[PDB]
């Protein structure tokens, strides 16, 4: 069935995001944690959407499974495994992972996530049960897997350990920072301990990127880019908006992380538009494709592909293009970067 | 220094139950119920501790770190079935899966700055069949050296014969040091 049935790699994916049913009826079960259903099948649904419902009403979902899943070193590094393995599904062999580890813990955490009590899984112990999962992972289903470490908008307090982790995980799967949560909170971008965070990133070589730009202005965008220095952009889709820095950023060559299927259901691109995307294409610029949440989206990377080729008319010979933008635009070390075109130039059927 | 130790939950698991008789001074039999899961049925499940008894408070309970398992058991049933200390500070524990042909050894040290103890997931050792079942009952144990950073161990070998290997606690392969049809 395949839309591009070669090898893919991945940018932009939430592992909160990415669960799989089962798992989480299991530890609900297992823990006592009430659901909204019984059957792996059906509950799909209730957390799934099919309508362009909007970020409100998204958000909502979270909270169906969540508290199954967090405070329960178990489970933490069990989604972790689980992950890579669901990626190796589709064409991915590469793949960057991205998650709060404040809202998995139940311990030393400012406020306590998802209404659960106190509290023994630390959010150190998090990351550590993370790691192992995807190391294991990566070992048994073959796809490269690095992480990637988020500040939340709304809780600027966290980013200071958040950034800290990064640091001493370095040398296990941790090679970003990011910054999800809520863009249209007021002038976030510029809170205190976020800035100084992103600060400590560029001075200790730890990579940034930012969701910027998704539903919110171009100026969002602006200050993930002059004040908070990201390396890459997560969305960033009314950035086509001003035109002096969309050209000036095609101009530095900046990476958009594009999630085309999750813009329709996550309400940030409406259907009588051209997608932020198809501009893309035709403007030759520095592009991934991504999926961003699964589990919600009810999705599989296919689905992402599946529409740009469809609805939008996208070609084998853009996909293998942007596909090599992703590695280049990629957080791994050089060395590692070259055997990944390596790899992926010669499975395109193109030289060294 | 340190107490390991297992814990095991049968809440779920069936409960076998017979008579007992007694000396007949007792007029109503006793019926005996017992935990005991029979074959395809529910089994228990199993947790693993590691405390410090240098520490013990007598003013606060005494805290034990809990060691996870491999995600590649969590995945499904298993069971816990060998631990043997390899250090002052090392530890070894072997995991097997319900289905019993495939299974994982890990090796945990004490991580000073954390208080926790972590297993490199680099230092992981897998163990498997397709004949069968892993082991003669159960997998064997390691037999580690003074440092603890090499053992010895009785494995299959490639004609099917249990000989001795030599594995490095980080590295994949092993040299068998023991060959012949015995
Ligand atoms: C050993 O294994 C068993 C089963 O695998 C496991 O038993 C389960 O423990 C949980 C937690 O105690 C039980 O779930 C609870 O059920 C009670 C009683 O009806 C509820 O009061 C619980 O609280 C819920 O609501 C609270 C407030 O809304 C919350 O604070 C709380 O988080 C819950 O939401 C909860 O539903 C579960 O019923 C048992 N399962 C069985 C089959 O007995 C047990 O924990 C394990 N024990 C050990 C030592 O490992
Ligand atoms: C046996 O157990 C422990 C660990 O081998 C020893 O105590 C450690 O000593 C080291 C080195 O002197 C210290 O830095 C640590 O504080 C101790 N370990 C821990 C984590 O407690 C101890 O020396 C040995 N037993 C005795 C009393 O000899
Ligand atoms: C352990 O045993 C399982 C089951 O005996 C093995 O898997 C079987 O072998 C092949 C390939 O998987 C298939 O023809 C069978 O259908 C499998 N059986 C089932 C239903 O599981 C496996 O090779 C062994 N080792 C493991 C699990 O790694
Ligand atoms: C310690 O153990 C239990 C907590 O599970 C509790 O009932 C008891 O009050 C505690 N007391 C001490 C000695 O700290
Ligand atoms: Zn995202």
């Amino acid at each position: 069935t395949p839309a591009f049935d070669k090898p893919k790699v991945e940018l932009h994916v939430h592992l909160d995001g990415a669960i799989k049913p089962e798992t989480i009826l299991y530890y609900g079960k297992r823990r006592g944690i009430a659901l909204p259903a019984d059957t792996p099948e059906e509950l799909l649904n209730i957390i799934g959407m099919d309508k362009p419902l909007t970020l409100p009403d998204f958000l909502a979902k979270f909270d169906y499974y969540m508290p199954a899943i967090a405070g329960c070193r178990d489970a933490i590094k069990r989604i972790a495994y689980e992950f890579v393995e669901m990626k190796a599904k589709d064409g991915v062999v590469y793949v960057e992972v991205r998650y709060s580890p404040h809202l998995l813990a139940n311990s030393k955490v400012e406020p306590i996530p998802w209404n659960q009590a106190e509290g023994d899984l630390t959010p150190d112990e998090v990351v550590s049960l993370v790691n192992q999962g995807l190391q294991e992972g990566e070992r048994d289903f073959g796809v490269k897997v690095r992480s990637i470490l988020c500040c939340m908008r709304h809780q600027p307090s966290w980013s200071s350990e958040v950034v800290e982790l990064c640091k001493k995980y370095r040398e296990q799967t941790v090679v970003a920072i990011d910054l999800a949560g809520d863009e249209t909170i007021e002038g976030s971008s510029l809170f205190p301990g976020h800035v100084q965070a992103y600060a400590e990133a560029v001075k200790s070589g730890v990579h940034r990127t930012v969701h910027a730009g998704e539903v919110g202005s171009a100026n969002v965008v602006k200050e993930a880019v002059d004040t908070l220095k990201t390396e890459r952009l997560g969305h960033g889709y009314h950035t086509l908006e001003d035109t002096t820095l969309y050209n000036r950023l095609r101009q530095e060559n900046m990476h958009f992380e594009i999630c085309p299927w999750s813009s329709y259901l996550t309400g940030a691109w409406k259907p009588d538009t051209e997608h932020a995307v198809i501009r893309f294409k035709n403007d030759q610029v520095n592009y991934s494709l991504n999926t961003d949440d699964p589990l919600i989206f009810k999705s599989t990377l296919d689905t992402d592909y599946q529409m740009t080729k469809k609805d939008m008319g996208f070609t084998e010979e853009e996909f293998k293009r942007l596909n090599i933008n992703a590695a280049k635009s990629s957080f791994l070390p050089e060395d590692e970067k070259k055997e990944l075109l390596d790899l992926l130039y010669k499975a395109y059927r193109m030289p060294s | 220094t340190f107490l390991a130790y297992a814990q095991f939950n049968d809440t779920e698991v069936p409960l076998i139950e017979y008579s007992f008789y007694s000396d007949e001074s007792l007029q109503y039999p006793k019926t005996v119920r017992v935990p005991y899961p029979k074959a395809g049925a529910v089994n228990p499940t199993v947790k693993f501790f590691v405390v410090n008894t240098d520490s013990l408070s007598s003013v606060t309970n005494a805290t034990s770190i809990q060691i996870t398992a491999p995600a590649s058991m969590l995945i499904g049933d298993h069971y816990l079935c060998d631990v043997t200390w390899a250090t002052q500070e090392r530890i070894s524990l072997q995991w097997l899966r319900r289905i019993q042909n495939y299974s994982v050894m890990d090796i945990c040290d004490y991580d000073e700055s954390s208080g926790r103890w972590n297993c490199l997931v680099a230092r992981q050792h897998i163990e498997m069949s397709t004949t069968g079942w892993v082991g003669r009952f159960r997998p064997s144990e390691p037999h580690f050296t003074l440092d603890g950073n090499s053992f010895y161990k009785i494995i299959s070998n490639e004609e099917g014969y249990r000989h001795i290997c030599y594995f490095q606690i980080d590295k994949k392969d092993c040299t068998f040091i023991t060959k012949g049809t015995w």
